[PDB]
């Protein structure tokens, strides 16, 4: 039978055979996707069956209007059936981020103002060369700050408000240092104390990880596997960790993101907390720098993720500075594709 | 000039200085203990003292907590009623002999309560990072649409259902006014009323029934006088009837009213 | 990976849990997140 999808346009209109088979007064059903089967076959006497759609958006339905939009469409190859191959069009997870802050329509939606542009414009640098899309759900909805928990993990990055502007700001965790330009923190340079001095024996880290990604093909679970054979072939029994990462749409970003993950939390996680003076007040959560203790505790020059600052007051000086072993980007290790047949 | 200043082992100056905004409403502080006069605004010393900007990524301990003087109108605006609209923060970080006082914090003020030490007051300070709660459930269909009236979805036109009068009389709880009675009861219920404070300039809260020309509110009453006009709006039953009698905003309804009471496809014999 | 950089808290990643429902549960396919209403 014939099919009517109204697609609940701006100033949408439905046709009136639709409100008569409803019935009564009736709405125009703007702002949401309405199909109407006006077809006589809805089943046989046998109980009907049940139904499944598939759509995708990049510019359609932004209240207030669309941003950045020339970087929004991330394609990427996600077939699921390897005869069957076909490409599929994830977003961009800046774009996500910018929505869940940006329309009024669901969340808090704040104003494009305070939103600092620049960072996504930022995010998308790499989102979109590197091709990290994603294709979430949000059903059942849940708090927006765990929504964008989820998000973050996803792309690992960190959502922050600028410290000059206040405006809204997101971070991405990469490898985004040249190692040479990074400022030396030793004792006669700013650093007053190192909070963490001691050593927890961390050489049985996790060593492989399981990651459970969303294929849209086959609209269903997929799972890859991730070993570090570096620490299997030492240590003996696993210590293995399975994550959860859906939305992910193909078998290559899901190995992006399980390597990116074990090679962060496998190769030598060491954790500095660090007193420092007025040497790093500009420095924020995310930033790097090196650190140097080499005649007390005999560390040799190590760079290191900054992590959570406490900002002191004006008596006291100092600022404790949260920080973290070097993370990574995503890079190619495995091979795996599937490519069920 | 400042970060040379500021990263020096044997040189410095002690400055910290707190702007609190409400719609241009300005107060602008200086923790030391001069005239301090930057940014072509003199920020006055008074007993404001950070406990720290700290950012952790969580919420609640990084609440900036701030001991403001009490006789300070800032904490005058939370005695009893609080603003209805957020009040902003910002501290900047000057030297001096320097000009640029480069900010390092934008929080809003969240939560004022007096206590123990009342020369000063404790001030909650969180930043748009953490103040990410909200339910998120919006859509939800029902046979009555979650749009909140005069929205972005709801779309009914602000100016076309003005309703204004000065208070004819205030009393406890409730206001009463000659528009008021021209209209029916229940005309405004779920509406607001709104007036420009002195120092608040715009306010706007709600209403929680009518009758007559006396209605009731919501909230509380943050004193009222027969002068400025109560700009007061209706509310609406938010039923597709209501949205359809009352706005002709039919066409742009959100609520269903045939949700086949979910007239299921399983379980028992259907079709 | 910002989960690894929220256990920067942590004594030192094993875990044993039941999940708070999220938009998993599947009626509609989506190559692309368009969200979705709750009923
Ligand atoms: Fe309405």
């Amino acid at each position: 039978g014939p099919l009517e999808v109204y697609m609940g346009a701006p100033t949408q209109t439905v046709s009136q055979k639709l409100k008569n088979m409803l019935g009564g007064r009736q709405p125009e059903f703007r702002g949401v996707v309405t199909a109407y089967f006006d077809g006589l076959i809805c089943a046989m006497n046998p109980y009907p069956k049940q139904w499944k759609f598939k759509a995708r958006r990049s510019t359609a339905g932004w209240t207030g209007g669309v941003w950045y939009p020339e970087k929004c469409l991330v394609k990427m190859q996600g077939y699921d059936g390897q005869g069957n191959q076909h490409e599929i069009h994830a977003m961009n997870p800046a774009h996500i981020l910018y929505e869940c802050q940006s329309n009024y329509e669901w969340g808090r939606g704040l104003s494009r103002t305070l939103i600092d542009d620049t960072t996504f414009r930022l995010a998308a640098d790499t989102l979109f060369n590197e091709n990290f899309g994603l294709c979430i759900r949000w059903n059942r909805q849940d708090t927006l700050e765990s929504f964008m928990q989820l998000i973050l993990d996803h792309i690992g990055g960190a959502m922050y408000v600028s410290k000059v502007t206040g405006k809204l700001s997101l971070r991405l965790i990469r490898k985004d240092y040249d190692f040479d330009t990074l400022p030396i923190f030793d004792t006669d340079s700013g650093l007053l104390s190192i909070q963490e001095a001691t050593n927890a024996s961390p050489a049985n880290l996790v060593n492989e990880v399981v990651v459970t990604y969303h294929n849209p093909v086959m609209d269903e679970d997929q799972q890859v596997r991730s070993h570090n054979l570096a620490q299997i072939q030492n240590q003996g029994c696993l210590n293995s960790n399975t994550i959860e990462y859906l939305g992910i749409p193909t078998g290559k970003l899901a190995m992006q993101v399980a390597q990116r993950d074990l090679r962060a939390a496998s190769t030598n996680v060491r954790r500095f907390t660090v007193i420092c003076d007025r040497r790093a007040w500009n420095v924020q959560p995310g930033d790097v720098l090196k650190v140097r203790d080499p005649k007390q505790r005999g560390l040799t020059e190590v760079v290191i993720r900054v992590g959570t600052v406490e900002d002191g007051t004006l008596p006291d000086g100092k600022i404790k500075v949260v920080a973290l072993q070097d993370q990574f980007a995503f890079q190619l290790n495995t091979f795996n594709q599937v490519e069920p047949p | 000039s400042y970060n040379i200043i500021e990263t020096s082992n044997d040189n410095g100056r002690p400055v910290f200085m707190y702007e609190f905004r409400l719609l241009d409403k300005y107060w602008r502080y200086t923790s030391a203990d001069a005239k301090v006069s930057a940014l072509g605004s003199i920020w006055e010393p008074m007993g404001v003292s950070d406990d720290g900007i700290k950012q952790t990524g969580e919420a609640k301990t990084d609440a900036l907590n701030l001991t403001l003087p009490n006789s300070n109108p800032v904490v005058g605006l939370f005695i009893g009623t609080p603003p209805g609209s957020p009040v902003t923060l910002t501290i900047r970080r000057m030297h001096l002999d320097d000009n640029d006082p480069v900010v390092c914090y934008v929080g809003t003020v969240d939560s004022i309560n007096q206590g123990e030490n009342p020369t000063v007051a404790t001030v909650t300070c969180s930043t748009l990072s953490a103040t990410m709660d909200r339910n998120g459930l919006r859509l939800s269909w029902s046979r009555g649409c979650p749009h909140a009236l005069y929205d972005g979805q709801c779309r009914v036109n602000k100016e076309a259902f003005r309703v204004d009068a000065t208070i004819l009389t205030v009393g406890a709880g409730t206001v009463t006014a000659a528009a008021y009675a021209t209209r029916p009861d229940g005309y405004f219920a779920g509406g607001f009323i709104e007036w420009i404070d002195p120092v608040y300039g715009v306010e706007r809260r709600g209403i929680e029934t009518h009758t007559g020309n006396t209605i009731t509110i919501f909230g509380t009453v943050d004193g009222l006088a027969g002068g400025y006009i109560l700009k007061t709006y209706p509310g609406c039953p938010r039923t597709s009837a209501a949205c359809d009698t009352i706005f002709n905003n039919l066409a742009n309804f959100g609520g269903i009213p045939s949700l086949p009471d979910r007239s299921p496809f399983d379980g028992n014999p259907i079709f | 990976m910002w989960w690894a950089l929220a256990m920067l808290v942590a004594s030192v990643e094993v875990w044993t849990a039941d999940w708070q429902v999220l938009g998993f549960g599947n009626f509609r396919t989506k190559a692309v997140k368009a969200k979705q209403a709750k009923k």
